[PDB]
This record gives structure tokens, C-alpha cells and sequence, in this order.
């Protein structure tokens, strides 16, 4: 943020998205809270509005986020896939097949999307 | 009831899957082996077809009744991708041009599932032969093909045709009619009469052209099978796909439901 | 055989006038049909078109 | 659904319904998977009597008429019995599938099979 | 080298204690803290560069670079690696 | 669920028919509307009868179109109207 506010675009890279609802599930339980489907926090929404609706494209600059996802259980109807999605604009998926091929970078332009 | 009866149904499809994956190439494999057997058989015919032209315009004095004016092919087994459906429908397509000309007909049947349709409807068998191996032979053909001939000789038929399947291409199984019996610089040497060897090589030619029809047909039943399984692999990776999306609702509530049990418990004691 | 070229067309089994005689006869009696009918078989139709569907179905 | 309360036609009619509804749910996976040409001749004419019993069970309400269209039906008793007895027995055997579906009694499948 | 022969039955020692201490219980009854358990523990398991075994041994040891390797052991149910330890 | 225990009716958005190019992708097959029969101007009422069978009509037969063409000309017309209607 201090980087937009420069006049800059910035680039955001979060390791893992998975692990940031994860440490909330956890503090949420440490807090003594009655935990939501599924076993979440009952404030997951909440919390990834929160740290999502700041990356932007404003008036003076913009921050771009690229993010790690992980999947439980392969299900993508799971409470954290499925809150994290609502956020996503674009799907980049690295295919191990491709890899072999001796092609780099191993996108696949099949199963990879974008809402532009 | 919950995740452990969707979770046994989802095992036991993927089984099953995995074998109709398999099949489908044991199935190209035994197409390949009676593509050879449909080629082996042709210079045989072919020669037969030479002498018979060349033996016939060259000796004007005799003319054969087979010169001047339906054996059915089918399978013995399930899994063929309405082969012999195909085959059915097309013969009643001739049928019915006899139907216009009003001419009687007799049928020979070769194979159980075309025993099996013709006694549903009431047809009329003359002949009949089934449960013949993947690789047949010409001899257990013999009896079919003369009850047909006789039938020709004795006046009871007019015209005489094979109904089978011909390989158009590993993809396609074409059904078809092929009429058997109605069909110059030198003379042969001749140590018998030429009426009997003109009568021994028409015999020879018929029974020739049924079991090139057979063979081929073999070929495209191998390809048919070949298609069926693949259908149902794919068919069967559907199910399993929409299986697994209970099974992900089943694992969400029972996690939910064990824990507002617990949560309960802790809040009471 | 001809000037340049020699063919032997050979047989599978012995010919003969019996066994020739013999496979016919014992396909007379193999066309086992209680019942002979009459072949008109108008239902030609109604048949074709629900294998013809069902056929489909499968794909 | 009781043969001292309603007697032994109609209670042998439902018990005869539901004997061949049942046989057909077991069907369902190996139709899915094989198709329906796989069956035993015995298996496809069941399966057949039941697709025929499915939709006869159909019928268009008085109250239904502003969703579609058509007019209600309303069919006795003795009407209900006589046509699935019927379908039961096979004296339908002949007639398409799609002549059951919306038709009230057993008589207008009959005239609806003439289209 | 360290083995722990079941990581599986330390959790569950831990989630007695918790139950009975009263502390708020989550998935499969663990408390809020049970990542953080495995992880403070699996985490010591590492290769340390030169700089800090010479900087730990006060000069003594030169040159060299120290390591401890784990090999944990974990028991599933009927092979689901979805539970919550695992 | 609930909802649908509320409202006068569901307009189904299908992902598979979005995904196929149809973008308007309501599934005609399973979308309904209770009140909204005596809503509409004559002119659409009167037109719109004969368009909602030609999608019945082509939902069997849409998958085996390409198979489809040595059918009977009543099955051929209908799936051909079927397809001019989607």
C-alpha cells in the first residue's frame, strides 16, 4: 500500500491463501468462538474481505495479487476454496504432463482461465 | 444413509472401469488378427471368378442355371454397438422391394442373436447354424450354403444373396446385401467334361464368397466391441464423477455434524 | 494352368455326395421352429425404432 | 392396501405395479453403463412394462390446466384397475411408450397411439 | 536422526489434557493449538550453515555444518489422509 | 431450498450451456414461472406456445445430431426446427 501510494503497480505474492484461513480458524478457536460448517470460523467471509477488498486498482496506483491455493481433500466445494474463488479474476494452473514435454513455463491453456 | 455406501458404489464402478479400458484394445487386437484372415482368402476367389468367365464364354454349348434369371450373418455375442441392429433394419429395406415384385422368400441364419430375432417375429428358417468360434471354418459353412442351392436348383428361388456387415473403415460397420448365385485368345485343356468342372468350381465359388461375407463380418463385430467398451468407460467415468460430488456432501456434514455434537457436550458440563 | 502361370485351388475336406448331402439334411433338421409362421413381420418398425433409441442412448 | 379392505384384484393389480417398478430400479446402473440391449429377453419385457407403468401413472389436474394447457381428467376406480391389469398382462404390448404419458383411462392410450 | 514412532498418540495425549483442563475444543475435539504442536517440534529438525556452529561452540568447532533429520510416523484410518492430524 | 419454498418460480442458469456458447444459458427444461402465464401481452402469449415444444423436441435428440440425419423426416424436421429455435 505504501508502494501504490508512489504512483506505482505493485506486485502482492501470498505464499499460501489456505494457511491465512487456517491462522484464523485457529485464533478463532483459541478466542473461545462457536465454530461455523464445516469446522471454520464464523467470520471467514469477513476475514478474507478484509485482507481481499485492499487490493485494487485506484486513482493514484494499483496492487496485484498473485496467490498460492491450496484444496482440501481435492473438493472444490469446500467452505475455503469456495470463499476464496469469490475473489479470484484469474486461474493459472501449472500441469506436471506439460513439464515433461521440456516446455517452460507449464501452463495449461486448457484447464487455465481468467475472467478478462 | 451416509458416506460409506457411496464410497463401496464409487470401488466398484472403478473396477469395472478399468477392465472396459482394457478390453477395448483386446478387442483391436483380435480386429487385426481377422483383418489377416479377410485377406489370406481373397486369391482364391479371385481365381475361381477367372477360370468360371474364361470356361464359360469360351464354351458356348453349356449355360449353368446359376447364369440365368437371403443367408443371414450375425454374432454369437453380446457388446456389439447395434451391429446387428443395423443389419436387421437394411434387410427389411430389400424385403420390401420383394414385397412390391411379390416374390416368396426363404431364409438361412448363421449366429445365435440372428436365430433370436427372426424366432420373435415368426420368421421362416430353412437352415440354421450357430455358437461358431472367433476364427471360423469353411467346412461347418457347407451345410447352410447347400440347403440354400438345392432350393435354387429345385426352382423354389429365384435369386440368392449374403446379408452382412463390410468393413468401411475401423470406425464404421456398413450393413449390406450381396447376391451370390445369379452372376477369348485360347481354349484349356480339359481331362474331364466341362459341365463338371463347371459345376464343381460354382459350388466352390459360393461357398467361398459366404465365407469371405463371414469373416468380414467377424472383423466388424471386433471393431463394434471395440467401440461398446470405450462407451462404457466413458460412460461409467461420468457416474463415478457425479458420485464423488455426494460423497464431498456426505464428508462436509458429517465433519459439521460431529462437531455441533461436541459443542453441545462442552457447553453442558 | 496357362502358358505363364501355374494355380492350385485345393479343399478344406473330402468332398463327397454323402457328406455334401449330409450337412444339408442336418441343416433341415437344425431350422428347429415349432411354430413356421408367415414372414409379413409388420412390426419391423416398432422394433427398429426403440433399439434405434436405445442404441443412441448408450452414447 | 389391504385384501380384506379393498379386495384381491386391486390389491393383486398394486402388488403386481410394484413388483415390476421394483425389478426396474435394480436395472438402472447396467443400463447406464451396458445399455439396454445387454438384458435377457426376460429382463427387456419387464423393463418395457415397466417404462409403460411409469407413465400411465401420469395424469393432467383440473387445477394443472394454466401450467400447459390441457384439459383434467378424473378416473374412477374401476378404470384405474382395468388399465394396469391390462399393461400387466401384456395386452398392450404393442402400442408406444409415449401413448401413456398424460391420457387419464387406459382407452385414450389406445387412441393416442393412432398419431 | 530422530524417529517419533507415533505423532498420531502424542495428539491425542495433548487432547486429554486440553479436555481436561477445560480449554475450547475444535475439529475432532483438538484444541486451537494442535498445528502449532507438530510444527514447534518438526521445525527443530534442520542443517545449520557453518556461521552458526562456529558462532553456538564459541570458535571451537571450525568449518563444519551440523544437522538432525526426522522421520515421523503417523497411522491413518482405512488410508484417509483428510483427517485433521494427518 | 428455502428459497425456492418462497418465490413464484425459478429462471436455472446452467453451466454447461454457458460453456457451449448458448450465454442467456437458462434451462428451459427445469425453469418455471407460477403467476407470470396471465402476465403476458397477447401477442407473446400467443407466439411463445409453439416455441417452448420445439426446445422439448430437440432436448432428446440434441447429442445424436450428427448421427441423426438417416432418421424418419418427422424426427429430422423436428430436430432441425429445434435446432433453428435454440
Amino acid at each position: 500500500e505504501k508502494f501504490r501510494d508512489e504512483g506505482r503497480d505493485v506486485l502482492l505474492f501470498i505464499d499460501n491463501i489456505y494457511r491465512y484461513t487456517l491462522a484464523g480458524t485457529e485464533v478463532s478457536a483459541l478466542l473461545g468462538r462457536m465454530p461455523s460448517a464445516v469446522g471454520y470460523q464464523p467470520t471467514l467471509a469477513e476475514e478474507m474481505g478484509v485482507l481481499q477488498e485492499r487490493i485494487t486498482s485506484t486513482k493514484k496506483g494499483s496492487i496485484t495479487s498473485i496467490q498460492a491455493v491450496y484444496v482440501p481433500a481435492d473438493d472444490l466445494t469446500d467452505p475455503s476454496p469456495a470463499t476464496t474463488f469469490a475473489h479470484l479474476d484469474a486461474t493459472v494452473v501449472l500441469s506436471r504432463d506439460i513439464a515433461s514435454l521440456g516446455i517452460y513455463p507449464a501452463v495449461d491453456p486448457l484447464d487455465s482461465t481468467s475472467r478478462q | 444413509a451416509g458416506a460409506k455406501e457411496i464410497r463401496s458404489k464409487i470401488a466398484s464402478i472403478k473396477s469395472t472401469q478399468k477392465i472396459t479400458n482394457a478390453m477395448e484394445k483386446v478387442a483391436v487386437s483380435k480386429m487385426r488378427k481377422a483383418q489377416m484372415r479377410m485377406a489370406a482368402g481373397r486369391p482364391y476367389a479371385e481365381r475361381i471368378r477367372q477360370v468360371i468367365g474364361h470356361l464359360a464364354n469360351a464354351n458356348p454349348e453349356y449355360r449353368h442355371p446359376f447364369m440365368v434369371e437371403y443367408i443371414v450373418v450375425s454374432s454369437d455375442r453380446g457388446l456389439c454397438g447395434g451391429l446387428n441392429i443395423n443389419l436387421f433394419k437394411s434387410l427389411v429395406k430389400d424385403m420390401s422391394g420383394y414385397r412390391e415384385q411379390g416374390a416368396e422368400i426363404d431364409l438361412c441364419v448363421i449366429g445365435s442373436k440372428g436365430a433370436s430375432f427372426f424366432r420373435s417375429f415368426g420368421g421362416n428358417v430353412v437352415a440354421a447354424i450357430s455358437h461358431l468360434g472367433e476364427e471360423p471354418s469353411i467346412n461347418d459353412l457347407i451345410g447352410s450354403v447347400k440347403v440354400m442351392l438345392d432350393a435354387y436348383l429345385e426352382g423354389r428361388i429365384d435369386r440368392l444373396f449374403v446379408v452382412s456387415n463390410k468393413f468401411v473403415n475401423t470406425m464404421t460397420q456398413k450393413p449390406t446385401v450381396e447376391q451370390l448365385i445369379p452372376l477369348h485368345h485360347w481354349d484349356y485343356l480339359y481331362e474331364p467334361d466341362a459341365k463338371s468342372l463347371l459345376d464343381g468350381l460354382l459350388v466352390r465359388y459360393v461357398e467361398s464368397q459366404v465365407y469371405q461375407a463371414v469373416v468380414e463380418n467377424n472383423a466388424c463385430e471386433q471393431a463394434a466391441r471395440m467401440i461398446a467398451m470405450k462407451n462404457a468407460t466413458d460412460n461409467a467415468g461420468e457416474l463415478i464423477s457425479d458420485l464423488q460430488l455426494i460423497y464431498n456432501k456426505a464428508r462436509q456434514a458429517a465433519i459439521t455434524q460431529e462437531i455441533s455434537e461436541i459443542v453441545g457436550g462442552a457447553a453442558a458440563v | 494352368v496357362q502358358p505363364n502361370m501355374v494355380k492350385v485351388l485345393a479343399d478344406t475336406v473330402v468332398r463327397a455326395g454323402d457328406l455334401d448331402e449330409a450337412a444339408a439334411q442336418e441343416a433341415l433338421k437344425a431350422a428347429e421352429k415349432a411354430l413356421q409362421g408367415k414372414g409379413a413381420e409388420f412390426d419391423y418398425s416398432a422394433a427398429a425404432a426403440r433399439l434405434a433409441e436405445a442404441a443412441a442412448q448408450l452414447r | 392396501l389391504d385384501p380384506l379392505v379393498i379386495g384381491q384384484d386391486h390389491y393383486d393389480t398394486a402388488r403386481g405395479v410394484q413388483y415390476v417398478l421394483q425389478r426396474y430400479k435394480e436395472l438402472k446402473d447396467i443400463i447406464a453403463i451396458l445399455g439396454m440391449d445387454e438384458l435377457s429377453e426376460a429382463d427387456k419385457l419387464l423393463v418395457a412394462r415397466a417404462r409403460k407403468i411409469q407413465r400411465f401413472l401420469s395424469q393432467p389436474f383440473f387445477v394443472a390446466e394454466v401450467f400447459t394447457g390441457s384439459p383434467g381428467k378424473y378416473v374412477s376406480l374401476k378404470d384405474t384397475i382395468a388399465g394396469f391389469k391390462g399393461i400387466l398382462n401384456g395386452d398392450y404390448d404393442h402400442l408406444p411408450e409415449q401413448a401413456f404419458y398424460m391420457v387419464g383411462g387406459i382407452e385414450e392410450a389406445v387412441e393416442k397411439a393412432k398419431k | 536422526l530422530i524417529v517419533y514412532d507415533d505423532l498420531s498418540k502424542q495428539a491425542v495425549a495433548y487432547r486429554q489434557i486440553s479436555l481436561l483442563l477445560r480449554r475450547p475444543p475444535g475439529r475432532e475435539a483438538y484444541p486451537g493449538d494442535v498445528f502449532y504442536l507438530h510444527s514447534r517440534l518438526l521445525e527443530r529438525a534442520s542443517r545449520v550453515s557453518e556461521e552458526y556452529v562456529e558462532k553456538f561452540t564459541n570458535g571451537a568447532v571450525t568449518g563444519k555444518t551440523g544437522s538432525l533429520t526426522a522421520l515421523p510416523i503417523i497411522e491413518t484410518q482405512a488410508g484417509d489422509v483428510s483427517a485433521f492430524v494427518p | 431450498t428455502n428459497v425456492i419454498s418462497i418465490t413464484d418460480g425459478q429462471i436455472f442458469l446452467e453451466s454447461a450451456m454457458f460453456n457451449s456458447g448458448i450465454r442467456p444459458a437458462v434451462n428451459a427444461g427445469i425453469s418455471v414461472s407460477r403467476v407470470g402465464g396471465a402476465a403476458q401481452t397477447k401477442i407473446i402469449k400467443k407466439l411463445s406456445g409453439g416455441i417452448r415444444t420445439a426446445l422439448a423436441q430437440y432436448r432428446e435428440l440434441a447429442a445424436f445430431a450428427q448421427f441423426a440425419s438417416d432418421l424418419d423426416e418427422a424426427t429430422r424436421k423436428q430436430l432441425e426446427h429445434g435446432q433453428r429455435v435454440t
